[PDB]
Formats: C-alpha cells, structure tokens, sequence
RNA sequence: UUAAACCGGCGUGUGGC
C-alpha cells in the first residue's frame, strides 16, 4: 500500500531530477488521470498522499466556472457560501474520500508519468547546459524550418528554436 | 512472458467487471446474455529492448507492460446462458489460482 | 417531486434545500446533468404540454 | 456556548447538563469527550456555538483551535478553521480567536469556525494591519518587576532574596540553573504568586514539561492565570507542539502590546525531547546530541525580548544539572551565554534543610543598572561586597536568618541601616 | 460454576471431578485444558455457568474474560463478550464482571456472557453512572501507610527501614533503584507481608515481570492477594498485556473509590518489551531506545496516583543499574523525573552480607510532611541530620545494629531518647 | 533603486511606499519580504533597479549580491549574478559589487544582475587586473593606530589604557581573553567609537557572532 | 510543423434437406 510506494520513491533512481516532492506531485497527477478513468465523470482530482507521513486522500476540485456541465466541476463565481469556503476562485472540495486505491492501470498511468517526467527532467537539464550564455553570439546548425519557427542544433542534443 | 488470468481488465467498464470475482472467473450460478467477460485474460505486448529506467518502473509497479490486450474469451453473439461448472487445469509447474 | 418544477430550480437552490451536503449532492449532480439534461433550463409551456 | 465556560467546571455538571440535553450516557464517555457531545448538541438545538482558542496550523494550510483548558493539544472540540479565514486576515500561531462555529455534519471532523468576533480581545482590523514579532526591535529590561509580597510570609523571603541577589523585569532572559532535590518547585510557585498579586497588571503564564501530574494539579489551582502543561503522559511530539504553541501565544501577545511571564520547567527536558524529534545528521556531540539540536531550542529560549513598541516577552525556564551524564550539561552550557539573567540554586545547601538555597555568588543580571533605582543599586552593590568575602554556608545562613528577622526588603534596608 | 473456585486447588482435584462429570482421561490435557473440558460438561448437564473476570477488548469490540490465576492471559477458558454489553454498560478494560455463562456450540471458540450480575463488585448501575480514572483529580499522598510489622522480626527491620528513610502513601508513585544482587526480592516479599497484615483494608497486588518460575510460585503462595506475573516464558507482546491488563483493573478499582498498591519489579524489563514493541521511527537515541519507545512506558508509569474522590494507586516499580549497558541506565534517567518518590538500595554494600542496605542519602520522599506527623517530622529530620556527617559504612551499620537492637520504630524513637 | 536606501528606514516607511505602489497589504509579510514585493513593483513600472552587495559562491559557479543591512545572509533580495560574469571579471567572494538588475519572470528566483557598474567603489578594469589577497606579502604595524579619544571620557580610560598597555595598528592580530562578566561588550564599543572618531579614515567593521 | 474526428485454408467424420 504506501509502504509500497515509499520504497519505490526510496528506489528512483533520478532523486536530483526528480527529489520528493516533484515524485509525489506526479503522484497526484497520475491518481487524478487514474480517477478520470474510474468514473465516468471526468474531474480533476488533487489526493496530496503526504509522501513523508502517510498515504493519499482524494479531493474533488471545483473548477470556478459560470457553466454547469459535468457539475462534479462547476461552480459559480460566488457559491461559496455552504461549507464556509467564502471563496471566489480556488475554492476546490473534498467531496469523495478514499476512492479506488492503486490498481494494474492505475499504476500504469502513474509509470507513464513518472517516465514523461523524468524526461521533463532531462528538458530541465538541457535548459542548465544550453543557459549561462544568454546573450551571446552562439554557433547552431538547424533540423526543420516551417512557416512560424525553425528547430536548431548545437551538439549534445541541445535543442533550440528561432521564431518567425 | 507468460499468460495470467489477472482480473484487472484496462479500458472496461465497471458494469462488465461486475460478474467477474476477485479471481477473474465468474461464480458459478451467473447468467450471461450478451458478449460479458468471464475470463480476465489480459497480458503483456510490449516489446523488449526497452531502457533500464522502463525495466526498473515496470519492475517496481509490480509486474506490468503493454497488458492492453484484452485477450480474453467472452459469450459468443447470439447465445445465452448460465454457467454451471467451471473447469481449470493447470501445466506442471505453474501455480494453481485459488479457484482451482 | 417532478423536475417538470425542478427544470425551473437552477443550481442556486441546491445547497439552501435541507440537508444537501457532500455526497448526497454528489449523487444528486453526478445522475442527473450525466443524462443530458442540465439542472435548471427557462422554459414556459410545461403546464399545457406544449 | 463556549467550551471554556463548560470546562471551569467539573464531569459532574457537565454530565446532569447533558442529561438536561437528552442523550446517551454521559458519564461513560471522557469529559471531553463529554463536552463534544453536549456541544454537539446545542449546536442541533438550531443556534450558532460561540468557541474560542488559539491557532495551529499545519501544512495544508487550514487551522485548529485548540482550547485552554484541553493544555492546549489535540482534543474532539478543536475547531476547525477553514483555509479562507488564513486568506483574509492571516492569523498566525498562538492567535486567540473567538468566534461563531458550526456543528460537523457526517463524515466531517470537528466544528467549523464561521466568522471570527475577536481577534487577540481586539477588533479583527488590528489583525491584518500590525507589526510582527521577529520584525520588532529587540531591547533590555527598562521596568522593573518587583517580587516581595508585602506581608513578610516564610517564602515571602524566596522572592526578596531574588530581590536581593538579582533584580527581574520585563522582556528579561531568565534561568533557574538546580540539580535535583533542590527546591525549584515551591520556587516558581511562590514567584508566580507574588508576580500575580503585586503585579495583577502582567499576563501570568506558568509552564510545565515533563512533570508528575499530581503537580500539574497543584499548579493549575494555585496560581492565578492560565497553566498549560504537559507531562511524562505525551511524547516528544506533544511536548513540542505544546512549547511552541506557548511561545507563539507569547509572540501574539507582545505584538499586540501586552507583557508575558512564562515560568517554564524545566528547559533540560525540552532540550531532551528537541534532540529526539530532530533528523540525523550522521554525527553526534559530545554527551550525545545531534549537531541542529540545538537551532529550534535556541529559538524557543530567544524567542524572549524586551520591545521599543510594546509589551514585553520575560521567560524563566529552569536548568538542570547534577544528572550523572553530559549531554544535560552540554544543554546547560549552550544555554549559559544565550540567556541575559542567571539564577543559580543550591543542593549541597539544601541537603542541610537549608531553604532557600540560592546561589548569591553566581546569580546576576546584565545591565541590572535598568532594574533598579540609583542609591538601591548602590546599597545592593555594597551588600553584595559584604556578603562576598564570607563563605557559602557563611553568607546563605547569613541571607535566612537576617531575612527573616526582617519582613520587608526595604525595612531590611532600614534595619541594615 | 466459578473458574477459580476450581482453581485455587491444584490438578488432582480436577482430574478426579472430571472424572465425576465422566469424560475423558484428563491428566492427559492440561489442568487448565481440564478445567475447560469440565466446564463444558457441567454446562452440558443443563446448568448456567456462573463465571467471573477483568475484561480485555480488542479491536473488534467483543471482550474477553481473563482470569486471576491463570495470569490475566489467554486461555480456553477466557470468557467472550459479546459487543451489546460494551454498547450497554460499555464495561471498559480491567472492569472485574462476574455473571451467567454458557457453553459455546461447534464451531465456536469459547464461553459466552450472557448477563451480567456483578461489576466490581458493585451493581451494574454505577458501572455506567461513574466518574472515570484519567478524568480524576490527582493529588499527593494525605494518608501515610505504615510499613513496621509489630513483633520485631529481623526482615521487619526492612519494613522499619522505610518508615525510618522515607515514607510511604497512598497514591505515591515509587522506584526502587537497584543492581542485580542487592536484596530486591525479600525486600518486596516483606513489604507485601507488612502492608498485607498491618493494613489489610488496602488491595495489595503484587506484580512479578520476567523472573524465574520458582520465583513466582514463591510469590504467589506467601502473600496476602492476587499475584499475576508474566515470566520469561511469554514475549513481550504477553508482557505488555499482563501489564497494561493489571493497569486498567487497578484504573477500575481506583475509579470505584479503593486502594491498589501495585509492586513491580521490574520496571526496566518491561521499557526493554515496550521498546521492542514499537514501530521504528527511523532513528535510534542514546543506549539503543526508540523515540516514542517511552510513551507507554511513561503512561503506565504515571497511572499511579492519589484522587481528591476516593481510591489510590500507588506503584512500587523496581529499577535496575549496573546492566553495563547505557539503555537501561537510560530508563532510569527517564524514570527518576517521573516518579515523585525514590528508594535506592546498595549492592557494594550488599556483598559485605550487610543487608538491608538501603540507600539512605539519596532516598527521600516528595510533599513527605503529608506522610507524617508534626513531632516525628521533626525527628526524623534530626534523624537524618545526624546519619549525615558520617559516612556509608558508618551509616549503614549503625543503621542495621541500632535497629536490630531495637523492635519497633517508636521504641526506636523513645530509645534513642 | 538601492535595497540599503530602502533598508536604513523602518518598516513603517517601506509600508507607506509599497502603498504608494499600490500593492496587497504589505505590514502582514516581513520588513524585507516587504523589500522584495516593493522592488518587484518598482521594476513592474519599467525601469531598471540599481542593485549592490557583497558576493558569494556556491557551487554551481553562479553568485548572490548579499546585502550589508541583511547581515550577509540569504534573502529574497539577494541578486542573481549569472556565471557570465565571473567568466568576464572573476568577481571573488566579498566583491562590493553595484549595478543594473531586472525583475525575476515566474518560475524563476530572485533579481538578475545584468551589468556591473561599479566593483568595490572602483572601475572595473580594476577588478581584473589585480594583486590578490593570499597573494600579498605579509608585514607587521608600521603606523600607529591610536586610540585615546581627547575628552577625556571615564571609559576613554578604557582607550588610553590599551595605548598605556600594548599599542594597537593597522595589519596586527588581536585577540582579548577573558572570562564571562568581564567588561568586554562596553570595551568593544568605545574601542570602535574612538576608533571611529579619532581615526575616520580606516573603515570600521565590527563583527558579533552569537 | 500544430489542432480536431474515425479506424475458414485443407482434410476427416456425422447428420439433415
Ligand atoms: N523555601 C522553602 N522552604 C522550605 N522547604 C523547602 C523550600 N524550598 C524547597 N523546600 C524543600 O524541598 C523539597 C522539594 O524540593 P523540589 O522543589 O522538588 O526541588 P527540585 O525541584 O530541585 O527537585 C520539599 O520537601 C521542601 O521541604
Ligand atoms: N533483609 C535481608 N536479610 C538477609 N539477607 C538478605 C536480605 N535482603 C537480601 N538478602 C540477600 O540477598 C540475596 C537475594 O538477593 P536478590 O533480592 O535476589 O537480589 P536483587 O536485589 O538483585 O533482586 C539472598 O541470598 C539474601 O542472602
Ligand atoms: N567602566 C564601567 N563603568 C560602569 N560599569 C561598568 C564598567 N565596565 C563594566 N561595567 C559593568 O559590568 C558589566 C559588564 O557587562 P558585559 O560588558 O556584558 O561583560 P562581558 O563583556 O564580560 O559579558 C555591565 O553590566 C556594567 O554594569
Ligand atoms: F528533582 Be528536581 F525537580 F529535578
Ligand atoms: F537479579 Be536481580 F533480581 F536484579
Ligand atoms: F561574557 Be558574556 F557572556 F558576554
Ligand atoms: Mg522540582
Ligand atoms: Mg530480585
Ligand atoms: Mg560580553
């Protein structure tokens, strides 16, 4: 159960690209894309597991918007008034507790994010290794040209775009 | 890899997992109208070669891949039916399911 | 008791109807707006059925 | 209506007050427990409960009220404060906050605080437009806190004496430097008590950590003001969160201009439960203490200072030495040079039944000049030369029978002539 | 009928009752495997059992009846409770119930409480009605518990001893700080017989953890009272039933108004179970102690105390120094804070076969002008005034010689004139 | 503008000016928590801060600009300084350096440092090419520091004693022994104060450590 | 380059008309 998950934020390998926090914040976009499945409805769900202390309990969030459609996600500019939210914008709920717990798919989800992360990570990275010199008068060879941008290479798979 | 009869079905509604029990085969004494699983036959695809960080994450979420596939045996269209009997037989060597 | 009424109740009048909290009106959204219908809609000929 | 108003009193009115509302058995459950009942139903009687408490909050960003009565922990009447009041007015630790609350519906935790009606017994409007604590500038003691009582009592003496060997004020740094079996306890309880009578003015705040109950007791009902405590019965944990829920209290308090006294004892035991509850750092001390140990109780012991603006932070925390091992000392050592006023006790004295037993030669006070008026600062100077060359068992023996033979610390002035 | 009435006899006696009741060869099962087996046929004659014992809940919400003699442990005999008597009475741990059983049909486990008849000795109208124990009002001990026998023994001297070192209460909390070798066990085994037979209005419940067998079978059959132990045949999870299970009677029998003294020894072996019993923190203090591995400790320690109501629960909890090792030397650190009254004995003095050799320099008592009157204070202080100056040695055989000479304490008093 | 013109003013002032900025309530955060929102307004009305601090080296080779009045510690004031710069100059640790800075854009930290301006109250020509400090060679106090004030106050005894004990100059090592309860909080003060009076001409750097 | 939508071959045996 969340033992299970602190070995595995224990055992990742890329602790420096992706510490604690960034792996348990993934973590609650993987049980909020896993809750998009569980039920129908589709709404975001924040579940902050609380890494270091103990283990997930889901929200619902609210989405202030004037429209009703999937309501699990609509609320008006100033329904605050009901649970004492008194909130405008960023009242969210807690509505559902302790939904679906970690399965094949949801675990599935969570690999995939945790992979397209570490590879955000790596972006991360190249960024640091591309930076320090902005400003400056840099050699680069280019790969596509379209009509609004074109991609640049200059060697270590650093990555770079020039506009239209 | 191997075939494995786990009931975790991808991309299924729940209403069709309702039948199924924690094995992946239905009770005996559930009848069945049209196409329903009955058998959780799902199992991996993805090829291998894959990075050591896929390797390792597959490995610390349990054992999970490309198990997409659905691979499994539903009522043919047309025929109705109660299941009665349940028949399991296992290889030397593979263990046995609860149900068996 | 018919949403004949309650098609002319929008979701203003959800929370001030007794005792609709958390999860009541969780099911009270979720069956619902999910069958195409939107919990509250102007309309003025239910009574002639027209 | 208020929990504190239910919590004067004893189980048995509280439990004849439920049966008055009608419920289960009452007496069965724990008078808190008790409480959160009967609360819960006054709140189903169809009106809005008026609570109070001070806040804690804890990371997700929502608060708790806990009460005063409850030591100031964990307790079913903790009520809730919801995100959006920290939104508004950004009320911070130690904030007494008195306003309209709701009853949990089901699935819910505790009551919700609706609207807040006061603010640290200000308007709410003070709340958001002040100057903070750590923002202020710290000074010395300017006023003096006399201590004699006035009636010439037997541990009357136990506060002239401080008055006699170093004066205490206001936004002082105090310590109480005793082994054990020493006499600490009758100390601060007559201290607390001339500070509650000749000076009603000042907030009294007595502190307990890590004591026998049977204590706890004693002190609650014997001095004036509110006595939070918390004993061998809560862990390191409680013991930290008790500690710095008092000093933010303090914090409040100063920053709304307003004088605390905090009689704490003893700071070895915070010291002890601080170095439990920090994380490892791969090396240990000398004694047995981890290198940030220290950091969070250092902040606690500072915490206490003397404000340009107003109020004031005076903290008297009790060390303990004579305990076979080092760490304990090690404590007391780091504790020596943060704090501006030493007091120190004996028990090779006070073995002797020789009470009080306070050292007159190490006890003092920087910048003592601001604690007492000219010719009295030239008569303790010169008492202090006589009492100097004469030796321990000389000058305490000295110090009891001519102060007892004496009433006041003035007439003792006069007598000395 | 009642379990322990069968069982205060040894085997033989069942055995040739089960062979009234015509059953199997019983000497073959265990005595208490008999004493199952002839309930279940005296049930089967078509009687309701009437049986008795201190409750015990798990998580589910059922209780179990433990029995006295079988130690306060599981047995076939442990008595289930169904859950409609905790929704009832809600009849908390260590509540003694005595009422209607029957045999438990196939399938089952064990006998089942129908009706309760009798709780704490009392009617089951205060069992829910009733003021509880960690909602009392502690206090320090008013009534002084006389320790000197009357006929001049030569382990009397031992009782004696105390009342001449530091006396001893109703509702104290004590320690007894000793190395192996020194004297605790005889010591104990006398002071249970003096307060057995001086005062025998008082509950006397000695308590034995992890000794030897013969050890308890010597305590068990010499005293006055019940006597639970939990030897080195169970683990710690058995430990720490047996003692919180002790606990939470004594919590009961103080809650009805009456007096527990609970002599334990030893208090370090159940902090070594309790700290093996704990979850792991991820750190590890000075010695070789989890962080939160003194809570419990620290709860079942601090139990003791004397009520404003009725009741008093005083511990006797031996200590033990001189392991080598710095963990249990730890625990006694973390125990002298706690307890408001320290005994201390010798062993370097012990091994001169000069017993009793109490320490009288560092025993003392807390509030001890509660425990006795005005001219004994007095003479007691001159008493230890004059043990003083002189040294160990000095001290201890004077000690042993003049009250060897002497017979009891008050002819001590009128012979040292 | 400059983080110490802002910074020898209380709190109440900041307060008044970041209302003047027309910002959220600014008492509730600290006095430099108010410092930073005030700076990050100032730069939101399109102009470039002139910024200044001492600065310090972490690992990565980038540096921060700590401030005199923040007692050389880490604050949200604290100037970025990109390597850029100490691939150009070589900026050491306690350089005093003053010049342009921007806002920080989101996701980012603190101030950038675009271009220095002004290195340890001189060019910066100067600041490359220069004899380094463990570099120097080392001598003993060739002039005299004295240290009497000329009043003839009762603790300028407390400075003429030390010019009747041991003499004191530019380049010694000093070290005061002496037990707690001694005298050395006062002596220290009227030591900077003569120092300071007297000898205007040294800068004084006093230092307290815990 | 980006966005949206959709994604029985063979033999054998038996029986019937
Ligand atoms: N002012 C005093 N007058 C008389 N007795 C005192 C005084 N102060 C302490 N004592 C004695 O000290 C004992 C309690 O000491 P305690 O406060 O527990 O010291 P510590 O706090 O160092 O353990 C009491 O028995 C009491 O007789
Ligand atoms: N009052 C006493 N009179 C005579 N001998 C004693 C007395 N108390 C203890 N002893 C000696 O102590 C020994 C038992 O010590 P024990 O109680 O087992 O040590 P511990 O104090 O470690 O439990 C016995 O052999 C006995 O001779
Ligand atoms: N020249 C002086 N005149 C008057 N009082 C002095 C003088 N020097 C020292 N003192 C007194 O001695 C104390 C010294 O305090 P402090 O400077 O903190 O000593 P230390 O530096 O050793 O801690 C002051 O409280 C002050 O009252
Ligand atoms: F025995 Be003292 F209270 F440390
Ligand atoms: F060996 Be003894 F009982 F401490
Ligand atoms: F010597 Be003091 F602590 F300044
Ligand atoms: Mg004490
Ligand atoms: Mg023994
Ligand atoms: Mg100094």
């Amino acid at each position: 159960m969340n033992k299970e998950i602190l070995a595995v934020v224990e055992a990742v390998s890329n602790e420096k690209a992706l510490p604690r926090e960034k792996i348990f914040e993934a973590l609650e976009s993987a049980l909020a894309t896993a809750t998009k499945k569980k039920y129908e409805q589709e709404i975001d769900v924040r579940v902050q597991i609380d890494r270091k202390s103990g283990d997930f309990d889901t929200f619902r969030r609210w989405l202030v918007v004037d429209e009703v459609t999937q309501p699990t996600k609509e609320i008006t500019l100033e329904a605050a008034r009901y649970e004492d939210e008194s909130l405008n914008l960023g009242d969210y709920v807690e509505d559902q507790i302790e939904s679906v717990t970690f399965d094949r798919i949801t675990t599935q989800t969570a690999k995939q994010v945790i992979v397209q992360k570490v590879r955000e990570a790596e972006r991360a990275m190249v960024v640091d290794q591309f930076r320090e010199h902005e400003g400056e008068i840099i050699t680069g060879v280019v790969k596509k040209v379209n009509r609004d941008n074109i991609s640049l290479d200059l060697g270590n798979n650093a990555e770079a775009v020039i506009l239209r | 890899g191997p075939e494995e009869i786990t009931a975790d079905i991808p991309n299924v509604g729940e209403a069709a997992l309702s039948k199924l029990d924690e094995s992946g085969i239905v009770y005996i004494g559930a009848e069945v109208t049209g196409g329903d699983i009955l058998v959780g036959k799902v199992t991996p695809k993805g090829e291998t070669q894959l990075t050591p960080e896929e390797k390792l994450l597959r490995a610390i979420f349990g054992e999970k891949a490309s198990d997409v596939k659905d691979s499994s045996l539903r009522v043919p269209n047309g025929v109705s039916g109660t299941v009665i009997d349940v028949q399991v037989f296992t290889r030397d060597g593979v263990e046995k399911d609860k149900r068996a | 008791h018919y949403i004949g009424d309650l098609v002319q109740r929008t979701e203003v009048e959800l929370l001030k109807t007794p005792n609709l909290g958390k999860k009541s009106l969780t099911e009270i959204k979720d069956v619902l707006a999910s069958r195409g219908l939107s919990l509250g809609m102007r309309l003025e000929n239910w009574p002639p059925a027209s | 209506m208020n929990l504190t108003e239910l919590k004067n009193t004893p189980v048995s009115e509280l439990i004849t007050l439920g049966e008055n509302m009608g419920l289960e058995n009452l007496a069965r459950m724990r008078k808190q427990d008790i409480i959160f009942a009967i609360l819960k139903q006054h709140a189903k009687s169809g009106e809005d409960i008026f609570g109070d408490g001070v806040l804690e909050i804890l990371q997700d960003g929502f608060g708790f009220l806990r009460s005063a009565d409850s030591s100031y922990l964990a307790g079913p009447d903790d009520i809730y404060v919801s995100p959006s009041q920290i939104r508004r007015f950004n009320l911070r630790t130690g904030d007494t906050i008195s306003g309209k609350i709701r009853p949990p519906k089901e699935g819910e935790r505790y009551f919700a605080l609706l609207k807040v009606n006061e603010v640290n017994f200000d308007k709410p409007e003070n709340a958001r437009n002040k100057i903070l604590f750590e923002n202020l500038t710290p000074l010395h003691a300017n006023s003096r806190l006399r201590m004699e009582r006035g009636n010439g009592s037997t541990e009357d003496l136990t506060a002239r004496v401080l008055d006699l060997a170093s004066p205490i004020g206001r936004g002082q740094r105090g310590l109480i430097v005793a082994p054990p079996k020493a006499g600490k306890t009758m100390l601060l309880q007559n201290i607390a008590q001339s500070i509650a009578y000749n000076h009603p003015d000042c907030v009294l705040m007595v502190l307990l950590i890590d004591e026998r109950p049977e204590e706890v007791t004693e002190m609650q009902r014997l001095v004036k003001g509110e006595v939070v405590a918390s004993t061998f019965d809560e862990p390191a944990s409680r013991h930290v969160q008790v500690a710095e829920m008092v000093i933010e209290k303090a914090k409040r308090l100063v920053e709304h201009k307003k004088d605390v006294i905090i009689l704490l004892d003893s700071i070895t035991r915070l010291a002890r439960a601080y170095n439990t509850v920090v994380p490892a750092s791969g090396k240990v001390l000398t004694g047995g203490v981890d290198a940030n140990a220290l950091h969070r109780p250092k902040r606690f012991f500072g915490a206490a200072r003397n404000v340009e603006e107003g109020g004031s932070l005076t903290i008297i925390a009790t060390a303990l030495i004579d305990t076979g091992s080092k760490m304990d000392e090690v404590i007391y050592e780091e504790f020596k040079g943060t704090g501006n006023m030493e007091l120190h006790l004996s028990r090779k004295i006070a073995e002797k039944r020789v009470f009080p037993a306070i050292d007159y030669n190490r006890s003092g006070t920087r910048k003592e000049e601001l604690l007492t008026t000219q010719e009295e600062l030239q008569k303790m100077w010169i008492l202090r030369k006589i009492i100097h060359p004469m030796g321990e068992i000389d000058a305490m023996e000295f110090l009891i029978n001519k102060l007892a033979m004496t009433k006041t610390n003035d007439d003792f002035f006069e007598m000395m002539k």
